[PDB]
């Protein structure tokens, strides 16, 4: 009912791009991470018995 | 960097394996004592007379 304008002046468009580059690191730093912990488990851990 | 940790790990891994068991076989032995003197428990009861 009371819906608003949505303003997009330049410091909201400035501050997303400043977001995108922290979200590419941390997309990056989140598979090297992935990356070295599918190698530890296939090396150091195997199955489990009962 | 990352894989010397990857690779320490995996040999810390390897590292504990259990090689043996040491322990002593000492039950069921006791010291033994030494008797220096045979028990006779004799005495010779003669009259005064000696007969």
């Amino acid at each position: 009912f009371a819906l608003a304008q949505i303003n997009a002046d330049d410091e909201f468009i400035g501050a997303i791009d400043k977001e995108s580059a922290e979200y590419l690191d941390e997309y990056a730093t989140l598979a090297r991470d992935i990356s070295n912990s599918l190698t530890l488990v296939k090396a150091a851990f195997g199955p489990l018995e009962r | 960097e990352d894989m010397a940790k990857i690779y320490g790990a995996v040999a810390a891994v390897s590292k504990n394996v259990n090689s043996s068991v040491t322990y002593e076989v000492k039950r069921g032995t006791h010291e033994l004592i030494k008797v220096p003197t045979i028990p006779h428990n004799l005495v010779l009861i003669q009259s005064d007379n000696g007969k």
